[PDB]
C-alpha cells in the first residue's frame, strides 16, 4: 500500500505523498499525484483501492467547488472535512462501498491549521500529525521523537526527510520519490520534491 | 444445486473459398452418455446467402436461433432490403453481449457472401466477439478438425508448394475426409453430416454417412 | 355544440363525436380497393404525389409473409399500428412456429384501438385498414375503422370516392370465385378507375399492387411490376 | 378507473381570498353549537346533540370523543368530516407515543392534526 | 428468563423473574418482562429483549387505537391475531416469545406465541430459558380451577424453580393478576435472595486521584 | 405427528393426534390438528406448525368470503383447490402436508391430499404427518371398499394408535371427528379409550 | 378533466402571473411586521393581528419562530401556510447542519426556502404559498 | 496477449502480438488487438476479447456523438475519462479490460491506460497482458524520449518479438501502429517467425 | 422449483402409421415411499394431441392448467384454427426455456404426440428447454432400458403398424418393471389416430420369475 | 465483535442530586492508536450527556443523527427535552436500522430540568432501553467495570464523593483493557454547575 503524512505546524499544514501506481509487481507511472486541491486552501489526498479514489475524489471536490459558486465565500476545512465523512459513510451501508482513506489538510482564515484523519469506515478525527499505509507503522514512532507544537517549515521539511528516509531503509517498497506541499495563509505552494538517487 | 447448462456436443465447420462459403456440422444431439436423437442438423439458413452454425448447450441454440430469425425480419421490414453477412455477424455480436451476466453457451460460425461476392467466415465466442476468418471448426471436435485445415487450406509449416486457390471440388471432399476421421476418435461426432455449399445461386444441402458408432 | 371535445361524452343522440370525426379522417384518404377469390386475395391501392416533383406515399405496407394491408389516414398513425401488428406477428413465430391467422390479428388491432375511445383526453386512431391475409381458411380481407369495429368481407374499399367503388364490387360480387389471378387483378382496377376524376387515369406511378396466394407470400408491386397488369387492361369509355 | 385531479381548488381570488375557506367556514356557522370553557383544573366541552325524532338513538353517536387517556374533540359542522379527522387524530397520537413512549402534548396534537 | 402462566377460574396469574443477561454477565437486576398491552391484556416476553420491547408497544398502539373505535374493551383474540400475523411477515427474525394472557368479556384465555408465528391456547404455559424447569412444577401441582391464592402460589413457585436451577434467570419473581374486576400488577412479589453486605469501606475520599484540568460552568 | 381421513358412504371420518415437538422437547401436549376451514370442511395440519396456521387461515378468508358471495355452501372440490394455489406459490418457503376432508351437498364425503410439494389428488383414505410413515402396511390390509359411521371410527383410532407407540412425535390424546349431512360429532380418545397392541 | 381546472401556473397576456400577484394584495392584509437592522444585534417588531380579551397566550411569540440556534422568522399572510414553511426552514437548516455540521448561513437558509415558494409557481398547479 | 505503448517526440508507437487463447489451446492467431475506434484514437484490447471490442466499440459511439454537437474532436484525455466512468458502474461485476487510449490532441500527443479496476494514468510508456512484464524490459533499456521515426518501429517489433518468446499467451503476427498528428497510420503486419530469421542472424 | 418431490418415472412414446402411442406407469412416488398409486400421467390436449409428462408431479399440474385454459382459449373464438401437436409442443419448450432463466425451473421431462394432417408427430420437451422430435422416445431411466429396444425395432422397419406398437409399447414396460426401482404394475396407453384420443385404463404386465430357480443348484 | 475494532468505554453513576458520566478517550485502529483525543460524550441540551462507544463511525454518525432528531424537537415544541424521552427517542433511532444495526451502545447520564431527578440509562446495539440507579457501563471493558463498581460504589454520594468513586473505578477497569486507556474525562453534572476533569492515566 502506499503513503501519506501530514504534520500540522503552527501556521501551516505540511503534506507529503509517494508517487507511485502500481499494478502486480511492475510500476506504471512514477510521477502520479494524489493531491486533489479541492479550493485554494484545501488538499485531499486520498489512496487505496484502485478504483474507488478517483471516483471519491472527484466527487467531493465537484461539491466543494459548486459550493464556493453558489454562495461566494469557500468552505472551511473543518466543513469540508465533516463533508467527506458523511458521504463517505452513506455509501458504508449500500452496494457500492467507497474503499478509501483520505487526509484532509487545510488552513482557514480564523482557526487557524487543521489536519483530519478519516479511516475507510469513515471515523473522522482531527490530529497533529497523521500518517496512512503501511508506512505508517515506520514513520509515527519518528513524529513522536522529535514533533512539537512549535516548529517552523524548515525544521518541518527536515523532520519530514527523516520520516522519508527511513522508509528507504525499513520499507520493502521502492517509493523513490514525495511530492511535498504545504498550506498557510497564501495558499497551497509546492516545494520540491524530496527524491532519493538510485541512478 | 440446479445446473442451467449441459453440454450436448455437436461439431460444426466452416470454409470459405472464394465464391462459395462451405457451412458443415454432424447431426447427432447427445446428451451425457445416450444419443437423444440422431438427426437434429445444427445448421439454419438465415438469408439466402447465409447459414449460420450453433453448437454447444441445445437449448440455446433453439432460443439463439429464433432470435436471430426475428430480428432479421425486423431489420428488413424498417430498412426494405436484407441483410448482409457482414451485418448478421455485428449484430449478433450484440445479442451474445447482451446476456452478459449469464450468457448464452453457443459457439457460433457464420458462413455467407459479403458484398463483392466472396466467401465469409465469422467466428464467435460464447461471450460475443468475433473476427473474420478463412476457415473456423467450432464445439467438440474443435480440436481435432482446426489442424487438418491449418494444413491443407493454410499450407502452413509447409514449404515447396502451390497456392492455388480452393477448388469447391477440392474442398467438399476435404470436408467429407476430416469428419469422417473425427468420428473415429471422438464421441460426439456421427451419424450424418449437413454440407451447406452457399454460391451465389442460392443454398445446396448434401447429406453423407458417418459411422453410426 | 359541447359533446365533440372528447371521446369521453356521449351525445344526446346516442352517439360519440370523437368518433365519428376519426372516420372522417379516412375519407380524407387516398382510394383504396380490396378483393378476393378463393386462393388469392389482392390489394390495390391508388397512390397520390402532393406535388410534381415529388414521390408518392406508399398506400400498402408490408406486415408479415402472408399479411398486407393498405391505410388511409394519418400516416403516422398507420406505422403506429403497422410496428404493433408487426410485433404481434413476430410473437407468434417466436413462441408458437406458426404464422399469426388473420382472423385473431385483426382481434388484437380490435383490443388496441378500443382502448382509447373510452379514456380521458386520448384520441381514435385516425386510420383504416384493409387487412388482405392467407392462412388456413383460405383468402381474407378485413376492413378495420377507427371506431375500431371490423368486417369480414369479400370484398372492400375505403378512402375517397369508395362509394363509385363499391358499387362497381357489389354488381361483380358472384365473379370474383372464379377468377384466376391475372383476371382478379383486373377487377381491382377496372374498380378502382371508378374513383379518379373522369379527366385522367391510371399509370405505373399511382398504382400499387399487392397479392397474397397459397402458394405466394404476400409481395408489392410498384413502378415497372404493375405494367403487365395496366397492358392488357381494358379500356374505360365515358 | 381513474388517475385523480392534480390542481387545487381553492384559487387566489383578485381580493386576496382563499374563497374556499371562506365558504367552509359558513359551514361551521351551521353547524350545532358548542362551547368551551378553561377551568383552573379542568376543561368543560359542552356540545348541542342532534336529533330530530324520538327514533334516533341518543346513544350510538357521539359528537364528544376522546383522542387520547388526555384529549378531546367536540365540533360543529358536518358530521362526515369530522370521523375523518378523529380518526387521522387518533394516528397521530399513536405514532406520537410509539417513538417517545410519552402521551402527546396537547399543543403538539393541535398543530398536526392543523397541518392535515 | 423464565416466564409463566396459568388461568384459574377468575383470570391469569403470569411470572417472571427479572434479571436479563447479555450473554454471561448480567446486565439488569430489575427487568419488567411483564408489558401492558391493554387495560385487560398483560403480555410476557422472552427471547430477545430488544425484539418483544418494539413488538409489543406496536401492538398496544394498534389496539389502544381499535379500542376506541369500538368503544369498548379489546378481546384477547384480537391481541393474539395482531401479534400471530406481524410476527410471520418476518419470517421467525423477529426472536420474540411470547406469553399472551387476558381476561376477556368470554372468560380468560391464555395464548402462547412462538418466534415463527405459531399460536398455541393452553391452560398454562412457559417460554424463555429455564422455562422446562418451570414446565416441570406445572406438570405435577396444576389443578384445573383454583383459589386465587393457591395460583399466586403456584406461579411463584415454578419461576422459583426457573430462578434456581437455570442461568440467566435470578433476583425478583414478578406476579401478574388479572380478574374480570381487578388487576394486582406486583413488582416485585418475592426476593429469592438478595446479595450481602460489604464487610468495610473499600473507597476513599479527598482526592484519591490525580487531574490535570479542572473546567467549572454555572448554569441559570 | 398423525393425521388421517377416511371416507365413508355418509361422510367422512378424520383423526389425529396432538404433540408439537420442538426437536425433544414437547410444547403442547394437547393440540387441535382438526381446524374447521368451514361448516363441513375440515383441515388437518402436519409439518411446519407456524406454517400451516398461516395457510389455514388464509384459506378460510378466501373460502367464507366465497361462499357468502354464492349463497351456497361451498365444495370440498373448493377448498382443496384454494390449499393447492397457496401451497404451490411459496412451495419454497413453507412446508406443509394438509389434508382436507368434508362432506359435499353434492360429491359425498371426500377426501383431498395435499402435501409437501402443493399437489393435490383425491384418496379413498389418507394418511400423513411424520408417523403415518409406520402405518401403511396396516392401513393398507385392513381397509376395504364399503365401510359404516361405525367401522371407521374404530379404524382409525386402531390406526393412530400404532402410529404412537412406534412414532416419537406422536402422541397424547386421539382426536376423531365424523363429518356428515348431520353435522360434526368430535370426540376424543384418552387414556383407555385408545386402543392397545402391547405384545 | 379539464373544465374545473383553474391554470394557476401559466401566464397572462401582459406578462404576469395573476396568483402571485394576489397573494401579494393577501399580504397587505396581515398584521403590520417590521425589521430593523443595527450595529449591535437586530430586531423585529410585529403587532399581534389576533387579539381579544378570551384568546390566551401559551408560546413565547405568536407572529415569531426560532428556525435555528441562530436564526429567528416573522411571516405575515395566510397563517395556515406560515405554520409550513416554518417547518420546511427547521427541517432544511438541521440538514445543513447535519452535512457541515456548521450552523447555516443566513443567506442560503433563505433561498433554499425561495426555490420551493418559486417551485409552486412554475409547475404542479398548486396556489401558491401566500 | 502483449500490447505496449510509448510516446515520442514523432508521436506514439502502438504494437500488439494476436494469438488469442481459449485455455492451454489456441483459438485465433490473428486476432486484432489495436481497435480502429476513430481516425484518430486508438484503443487495445488485453483483458477479455468480448469485454474490450464491446466497450472500446461503444465508446467510439460516445465519441462521434461528441463530435457532432460540440463541433471539434474530443480530446484523448477526455475519451479516456469517459471509458474510464462507463466501467466504473460495473465494478466487481467480473469484468476484464486492458485498454490503453491513445491519440493526438491539443496538448500533443497524449496516452491513457484504463483498467477494468478503475485506474486512469497517463504516462509513456505501457505494457498491458500476459506478457506485459517481458516487455517492459527490453523496452526500457532501448527507450528514450527522443528516437527517429525508424529506430522506434524497430524498438518496438523487438519488443513484442521478446515478450512472444519467453510467454506462451503470446505470439502470431506483430502488428505495429503509429499515431501521427493527423491520424493513425498501420505501419506494418509482421510475422513472430521472420522476425526470428531477421535477429538471430 | 429446486427440489422435486412427489415424481412420476418414464414415459415412453412411438409412433407408428396413423397414430402416435404414449404410456407411463400411474405410480407417483415421494422418495422410495410409492405414494399416491393411482395418478394420471396423461392429459388429453384437446382431440388430436397428448401429453405424457415425468419430473414433479405438481408442477406437471400446473402446466395442465395452463395448457387447458391456453386450449379452451383457441375453441372459444371456433374460428376454425387450433393448436397442432407442432405448436403445443414449441410452446413448453419456451415454458421450460424461461422458468430456466428466472434460476427456477418447472422440474418435468415431457413427451407430446399428436396426429394432424396425415402426418404424426412425436416432440420431447426437458427441465432446460432441450427440445426435439424423433421417431421415439423415453423419458427418466427408460432413456437406458426401454430406448435400445424401441430403436433397435426402428432399424429394422421405420414403420409400424397399431399392432405393432401397441405390443413393442407393452413389451419394454416389463423392462422398466424388472430394472427399475420405482416403476409399478398399472399403467395407461394412450392412443392418438384420427379417430380421436383413446386411454386405456389400468393395464397389468404378466413377468415370469423363472429365474427364481437357478440361483443355485 | 467489530464493536472491539475502536475499543471504548463509557459509564454514568448516579449520586444523590449528581450524576456522572466518564469516558475513555483514544481513536485507535485495532491496535494502532491514532489520537489520543476523540469526544464519545456529547452535550444534547443540558444536564443531559448521551455517552456513545464502539464503532468509532456509528459513534459519529449516531451523535449526529441524534442531534437533528434533538434540535428539531426543542424547536418544534418549546420544552426542552426529558431524560426519560432521550431514550425512547434513541431506542426508536437504532431500532430503525433493525437489520444491519449501529455498532454504538448509548449511556445516557443526565437530571429532569423539572426537579433535579437523577436518570441513567444504557442501550443495546439494536435499541434496548435499560433503566438502574447503580451505574451503567458499555465499551469492551463492560466486565472489567461491572466488577469494578459494584463494590466500589454508595447508594447515596456527594458530588466530592462520586467524582471520587467513579475516578478510581475507571482508571483501574480501563488500565486492565488492551484497546482503551490514554485518557479519562468525566463530567459531573450538579443541579448548579457541570465539572469537567481529566484524569490523569497512563499513557501506554
Amino acid at each position: 500500500m502506499e503513503y501519506l503524512i501530514g504534520i500540522q505546524g503552527p501556521d501551516y499544514v505540511l503534506v507529503a505523498s509517494d508517487r507511485v501506481a502500481a499494478s502486480n509487481i511492475v510500476q506504471m507511472k512514477d510521477d502520479h499525484d494524489k493531491m486533489f486541491k479541492m479550493s485554494e486552501k484545501i488538499l485531499l489526498l486520498c489512496v487505496g483501492e484502485a478504483g474507488d479514489t478517483v471516483q471519491f475524489a472527484e466527487y467531493i471536490q465537484k461539491n466543494v467547488q459548486l459550493y464556493k459558486m453558489r454562495n461566494g465565500y469557500e468552505l472551511s476545512p473543518t466543513a469540508a472535512a465533516n463533508f467527506t465523512r458523511r458521504n463517505l459513510a452513506d455509501c458504508l451501508r449500500s452496494r457500492t462501498p467507497y474503499h478509501v482513506n483520505l487526509l484532509l489538510a487545510g488552513y482557514d482564515e480564523h482557526e487557524g491549521p487543521a489536519l483530519y484523519y478519516m479511516d475507510y469506515l469513515a471515523a473522522l478525527a482531527k490530529a497533529p500529525f497523521a500518517a496512512h499505509g503501511y508506512g505508517a507503522f515506520l514513520t509515527l514512532s519518528i513524529l513522536d521523537r522529535y514533533y512539537t507544537p512549535t516548529i517552523s517549515r524548515e525544521r518541518a521539511v527536515e523532520l519530514l526527510r527523516k520520516c522519508l528516509e527511513e522508509l528507504q531503509k525499513r520499507f520493502i517498497l521502492n517509493l523513490p520519490t514525495f511530492s511535498v506541499r504545504i498550506i498557510d495563509k497564501n495558499g497551497i505552494h509546492d516545494l520540491d520534491n524530496i527524491s532519493f538517487p538510485k541512478q | 444445486r440446479f445446473s442451467p447448462y449441459v453440454f450436448n456436443g455437436g461439431t460444426i465447420l466452416a470454409i470459405a473459398g472464394e465464391d462459395f462459403a462451405i457451412v458443415a456440422s454432424d447431426t447427432r444431439l447427445s446428451e451425457g452418455f445416450s444419443i437423444h436423437t440422431r438427426d437434429s442438423p445444427k445448421c439454419y439458413k438465415l438469408t439466402d446467402k447465409t447459414v449460420i452454425g450453433c453448437s454447444g448447450f441445445h437449448g440455446d441454440c433453439l432460443t439463439l436461433t429464433k432470435i436471430i430469425e426475428a430480428r432479421l425480419k425486423m431489420y428488413k421490414h424498417s430498412n426494405n432490403k436484407a441483410m448482409t453477412t457482414g451485418a448478421i455477424a455485428a449484430m449478433l455480436s450484440t445479442i451474445l453481449y447482451s446476456r452478459r451476466f449469464f450468457p448464452y453457451y453457443v459457439y457460433n460460425i457464420i458462413g455467407g457472401l459479403d458484398e463483392e461476392g466472396k466467401g465469409a467466415v465469422y467466428s464467435f465466442d460464447p461471450v460475443g466477439s468475433y473476427q473474420r476468418d478463412s476457415f473456423k471448426a467450432g464445439g467438440s471436435a474443435s480440436a481435432m478438425l482446426q489442424p487438418l485445415l491449418d494444413n491443407q487450406v493454410g499450407f502452413k509449416n509447409m514449404q515447396n508448394v502451390e497456392h492455388v486457390p480452393l477448388s469447391l471440388d477440392r474442398a467438399m471432399r476435404l470436408v467429407k475426409d476430416v469428419f469422417i476421421s473425427a468420428a473415429e476418435r471422438d464421441v460426439y461426432t456421427g451419424d450424418a453430416l449437413r454440407i451447406c455449399i452457399v454460391t451465389k445461386e442460392g443454398i445446396r444441402e448434401e447429406t453423407v454417412s458417418l459411422r453410426k458408432d | 355544440n359541447q359533446y365533440d371535445n372528447d371521446v369521453t361524452v356521449w351525445s344526446p343522440q346516442g352517439r360519440i363525436h370523437q368518433i365519428e370525426y376519426a372516420m372522417e379522417a379516412v375519407k380524407q384518404g387516398s382510394a383504396t380497393v380490396g378483393l378476393k377469390s378463393k386462393t388469392h386475395a389482392v390489394l390495390v391501392a391508388l397512390k397520390r404525389a402532393q406535388s410534381e416533383l415529388a414521390a408518392h406515399q406508399k398506400k400498402i405496407l408490408h406486415v408479415d409473409n402472408h399479411i398486407g394491408i393498405s391505410i388511409a389516414g394519418l400516416t403516422a398513425d398507420a406505422r403506429l399500428l403497422c410496428n404493433f401488428m408487426r410485433q404481434e406477428c413476430l410473437d407468434s413465430r417466436f413462441v408458437f412456429d406458426r404464422p399469426l391467422p388473420v382472423s385473431r390479428l385483426v382481434s388484437l388491432i380490435g383490443s388496441k384501438t378500443q382502448i382509447p375511445t373510452q379514456r380521458y383526453g386520448r384520441r381514435p386512431y385516425g386510420v383504416g385498414l384493409l387487412i388482405a391475409g392467407y392462412d388456413d381458411m383460405g383468402p381474407h380481407i378485413f376492413q378495420t375503422c377507427p371506431s375500431a369495429n371490423y368486417f369480414d368481407c369479400r370484398a372492400m374499399s375505403i378512402g375517397a370516392r369508395s362509394q363509385s367503388a363499391r358499387t362497381y364490387l357489389e354488381r361483380h360480387m358472384s365473379e370474383f370465385m372464379e377468377c384466376n389471378l391475372n383476371e382478379l387483378v383486373k377487377h381491382g382496377l377496372r374498380a378502382l378507375r371508378e374513383t379518379l376524376p373522369a379527366e385522367q387515369d391510371l399509370t405505373t406511378k399511382n398504382v400499387s399492387i399487392g397479392i397474397v396466394g397459397k402458394d405466394l407470400e404476400f409481395t408489392i408491386y410498384d413502378d415497372d411490376d404493375v405494367s403487365p397488369f395496366l397492358e392488357g387492361l381494358e379500356e374505360r369509355p365515358q | 378507473a381513474e388517475r385523480g385531479y392534480s390542481f387545487s381548488l381553492t384559487t387566489f381570488s383578485p381580493s386576496g381570498k382563499l374563497v374556499q375557506i371562506e365558504y367552509a367556514l359558513a359551514a361551521v356557522a351551521g353547524g350545532a353549537p358548542s362551547v368551551g370553557i378553561k377551568a383552573a383544573n379542568g376543561v368543560v366541552l359542552a356540545t348541542e346533540k342532534k336529533q330530530k325524532s324520538i327514533l334516533y338513538d341518543e346513544r350510538s353517536v357521539h359528537k364528544v370523543e376522546p383522542i387520547t387517556k388526555h384529549i378531546g374533540l367536540v365540533y360543529s359542522g358536518m358530521g362526515p368530516d369530522y370521523r375523518v379527522l378523529v380518526h387521522r387524530a387518533r394516528k397521530l397520537a399513536q405514532q406520537y407515543y410509539l417513538v417517545y413512549q410519552e402521551p402527546i402534548p396537547t399543543a403538539q396534537l393541535v398543530q398536526r392534526v392543523a397541518s392535515v | 428468563t423464565t416466564i409463566a402462566g396459568v388461568v384459574y377460574k377468575d383470570g391469569i396469574v403470569l411470572g417472571a423473574d427479572t434479571r436479563a443477561t447479555e450473554g454471561m454477565v448480567v446486565a439488569d437486576k430489575n427487568c419488567s418482562k411483564i408489558h401492558f398491552i391493554s387495560p385487560n391484556i398483560y403480555c410476557c416476553g422472552a427471547g430477545t429483549a430488544a425484539d418483544t420491547d418494539m413488538t409489543t408497544q406496536l401492538i398496544s398502539s394498534n389496539l389502544e387505537l381499535h379500542s376506541l373505535s369500538t368503544g369498548r374493551l379489546p378481546r384477547v383474540v384480537t391481541a393474539n391475531r395482531m401479534l400471530k400475523q406481524m410476527l410471520f411477515r418476518y419470517q421467525g427474525y423477529i426472536g420474540a416469545a411470547l406469553v399472551l394472557g387476558g381476561v376477556d368479556v368470554t372468560g380468560p384465555h391464555l395464548y402462547s406465541i412462538y418466534p415463527h408465528g405459531s399460536t398455541d391456547k393452553l391452560p398454562y404455559v412457559t417460554m424463555g430459558s429455564g422455562s422446562l424447569a418451570a414446565m416441570a412444577v406445572f406438570e405435577d401441582k396444576f389443578r384445573p380451577d383454583m383459589e386465587e391464592e393457591e395460583a399466586k402460589n403456584l406461579v411463584s413457585e415454578a419461576i422459583a424453580a426457573g430462578i434456581f436451577n437455570d442461568l440467566g434467570s435470578g433476583s425478583n419473581i414478578d406476579l401478574c393478576v388479572i380478574s374480570k374486576n381487578k388487576l394486582d400488577f406486583l413488582r416485585p412479589y418475592t426476593v429469592p435472595n438478595k446479595k450481602g453486605t460489604r464487610l468495610g469501606r473499600y473507597r476513599c475520599e479527598k482526592g484519591t486521584t490525580a487531574v490535570l484540568t479542572e473546567k467549572i460552568t454555572p448554569l441559570e | 405427528t398423525t393425521i388421517m381421513a377416511v371416507q365413508f358412504d355418509g361422510g367422512v371420518v378424520l383423526g389425529a393426534d396432538s404433540r408439537t415437538t420442538t426437536g425433544s422437547y414437547i410444547a403442547n401436549r394437547v393440540t387441535d390438528k382438526l381446524t374447521p376451514i368451514h361448516d363441513r370442511i375440515f383441515c388437518c395440519r402436519s409439518g411446519s406448525a407456524a406454517d400451516t396456521q398461516a395457510v389455514a387461515d388464509a384459506v378460510t378468508y378466501q373460502l367464507g368470503f366465497h361462499s357468502i358471495e354464492l349463497n351456497e355452501p361451498p365444495l370440498v372440490h373448493t377448498a382443496a383447490s384454494l390449499f393447492k394455489e397457496m401451497c404451490y406459490r411459496y412451495r419454497e418457503d413453507l412446508m406443509a402436508g394438509i389434508i382436507i376432508a368434508g362432506w359435499d351437498p353434492q360429491e359425498g364425503g371426500q377426501v383431498y391430499s395435499v402435501p409437501m410439494g402443493g399437489m393435490m389428488v383425491r384418496q379413498s383414505f389418507a394418511i400423513g404427518g411424520s408417523g403415518s410413515s409406520y402405518i401403511y402396511g396396516y392401513v393398507d390390509a385392513t381397509y376395504r371398499e364399503g365401510m359404516t359411521k361405525e367401522e371407521c371410527l374404530q379404524f382409525t383410532a386402531n390406526a393412530l394408535a400404532l402410529a404412537m407407540e412406534r412414532d416419537g412425535s406422536s402422541g397424547g390424546v386421539i382426536r376423531l371427528a365424523a363429518i356428515a349431512e348431520s353435522g360434526v360429532e368430535r370426540q376424543v380418545l384418552l387414556g383407555d379409550q385408545i386402543p392397545k397392541f402391547a405384545v | 378533466s379539464r373544465r374545473y381546472d383553474s391554470r394557476t401556473t401559466i401566464f397572462s397576456p401582459e406578462g404576469r402571473l395573476y396568483q402571485v400577484e394576489y397573494a401579494m394584495e393577501a399580504i397587505g392584509h396581515a398584521g403590520t411586521c417590521l425589521g430593523i437592522l443595527a450595529n449591535d444585534g437586530v430586531l423585529l417588531a410585529a403587532e399581534r393581528r389576533n387579539i381579544h380579551k378570551l384568546l390566551d397566550e401559551v408560546f413565547f411569540s405568536e407572529k415569531i419562530y426560532k428556525l435555528n440556534e441562530d436564526m429567528a422568522c416573522s411571516v405575515a399572510g395566510i397563517t395556515s401556510d406560515a405554520n409550513v414553511l416554518t417547518n420546511e426552514l427547521r427541517l432544511i437548516a438541521q440538514r445543513y447542519l447535519l452535512q457541515y455540521q456548521e450552523p447555516i448561513p443566513c443567506e442560503q437558509l433563505v433561498t433554499a426556502l425561495c426555490d420551493i415558494k418559486q417551485a409552486y409557481t412554475q409547475f404542479g398547479g398548486k396556489r401558491p404559498f401566500g | 496477449t502483449t500490447t505496449l505503448a510509448f510516446k515520442f517526440r514523432h508521436g506514439v508507437i502502438v504494437a500488439a502480438d494476436s494469438r488469442a487463447t481459449a485455455g492451454a489451446y489456441i483459438a485465433s492467431q490473428t486476432v486484432k488487438k489495436v481497435i480502429e475506434i476513430n481516425p484518430y484514437l486508438l484503443g487495445t484490447m488485453a483483458g477479455g476479447a468480448a469485454d474490450c471490442s464491446f466497450w472500446e466499440r461503444l465508446l467510439a459511439r460516445q465519441c462521434r456523438i461528441y463530435e457532432l454537437r460540440n463541433k471539434e474532436r474530443i480530446s484523448v484525455a477526455a475519451a479516456s475519462k469517459l471509458l474510464a466512468n462507463m466501467v466504473y458502474q460495473y465494478k466487481g461485476m467480473g469484468l476484464s479490460m486492458g485498454t490503453m487510449i491513445c491519440g493526438w490532441d491539443k496538448r500533443g500527443p497524449g496516452l491513457y491506460y484504463v483498467d477494468s479496476e478503475g485506474n486512469r494514468i497517463s504516462g509513456a510508456t505501457f505494457s498491458v497482458g500476459s506478457g506485459s512484464v517481458y516487455a517492459y524490459g527490453v523496452m526500457d533499456r532501448g527507450y528514450s524520449y527522443d528516437l527517429e521515426v525508424e529506430q522506434a518501429y524497430d524498438l518496438a517489433r523487438r519488443a513484442i518479438y521478446q515478450a512472444t518468446y519467453r510467454d506462451a499467451y503470446s505470439g502470431g503476427a506483430v502488428n505495429l501502429y503509429h499515431v501521427r498528428e493527423d491520424g493513425w497510420i498501420r505501419v506494418s503486419s509482421d510475422n513472430v517467425a521472420d522476425l526470428h530469421e531477421k535477429y538471430s542472424g | 422449483t429446486q427440489n422435486p418431490m412427489v415424481t412420476g418415472t418414464s414415459v415412453l412414446g412411438v409412433k407408428f402409421e396413423g397414430g402416435v402411442v404414449i404410456a407411463a406407469d400411474m405410480l407417483g412416488s415421494y422418495g422410495s415411499l410409492a405414494r399416491f398409486r393411482n395418478i394420471s400421467r396423461i392429459m388429453r390436449v384437446n382431440n388430436s394431441t397428448m401429453l405424457g409428462a415425468s419430473g414433479d408431479y405438481a408442477d406437471f399440474q400446473y402446466l395442465k392448467q395452463v395448457l387447458g385454459q391456453m386450449v379452451i382459449d383457441e375453441e372459444l373464438l371456433g374460428d376454425g384454427h387450433s393448436y397442432s401437436p407442432r405448436a403445443i409442443h414449441s410452446w413448453l419448450t419456451r415454458a421450460m426455456y424461461s422458468r430456466r432463466s428466472k434460476m427456477n425451473p418447472l422440474w418435468n421431462t415431457m413427451v407430446i404426440g399428436g396426429y394432424a394432417d396425415g402426418e404424426s408427430f412425436l416432440g420431447y420437451v426437458d427441465m432446460l428447454g432441450v427440445a426435439y422430435e424423433a421417431p421415439s422416445l423415453a423419458t427418466g431411466y427408460g432413456a437406458y432400458l426401454a430406448q435400445p429396444l424401441l430403436r433397435e425395432v426402428l432399424e429394422k422397419q421405420p414403420v409400424l403398424s397399431q399392432t405393432e406398437a401397441r405390443d413393442l409399447v407393452e413389451r419394454c414396460m416389463r423392462v422398466l418393471y424388472y430394472r427399475d426401482a420405482r416403476s409399478y404394475n398399472r399403467f395407461q396407453i394412450a392412443t392418438v389416430t384420427e379417430k380421436g384420443v383413446e386411454i386405456e385404463g389400468p393395464l397389468s404386465t404378466e413377468t415370469n420369475w423363472d429365474i427364481a430357480h437357478m440361483i443355485s443348484g | 465483535s467489530i464493536m472491539s475494532y475502536n475499543g471504548g468505554a463509557v459509564m454514568a453513576m448516579k449520586g444523590k442530586n449528581c450524576v456522572a458520566i466518564a469516558a475513555d478517550r483514544r481513536f485507535g485502529i485495532q491496535a494502532q492508536m491514532v489520537t489520543t483525543d476523540f469526544q464519545k460524550i456529547f452535550p444534547m441540551g443540558d444536564r443531559l450527556y448521551i455517552g456513545l462507544a464502539g464503532l468509532a463511525t456509528d459513534v459519529q454518525t449516531v451523535a449526529q443523527r441524534l442531534k437533528f432528531r434533538l434540535n428539531l424537537y426543542e424547536l418544534k415544541e418549546g420544552r426542552q427535552i426529558k431524560p426519560y424521552t432521550l431514550m425512547s427517542m434513541v431506542a426508536n433511532l437504532l431500532y430503525e436500522k433493525r437489520f444491519g444495526p449501529y455498532y454504538t451502545e448509548p449511556v445516557i447520564a443526565g437530571l429532569d430540568p423539572k426537579t433535579f431527578k437523577p436518570f441513567i440509562c444504557s442501550l443495546d446495539l439494536i435499541g434496548c432501553p435499560m433503566v438502574t440507579d447503580d451505574f451503567v457501563v458499555s465499551g469492551t471493558c463492560a466486565e472489567q467495570m461491572y466488577g469494578m463498581c459494584e463494590s466500589l460504589w454508595e447508594p447515596n454520594m456527594d458530588p466530592d464523593h462520586l467524582f471520587e468513586t467513579i475516578s478510581q473505578a475507571m482508571l483501574n477497569a480501563v488500565d486492565r483493557d488492551a484497546v482503551s486507556g490514554m485518557g479519562v474525562i468525566v463530567h459531573i453534572i450538579e443541579k448548579d454547575k457541570i465539572t469537567t476533569r481529566t484524569l490523569k492515566a497512563r499513557m501506554d
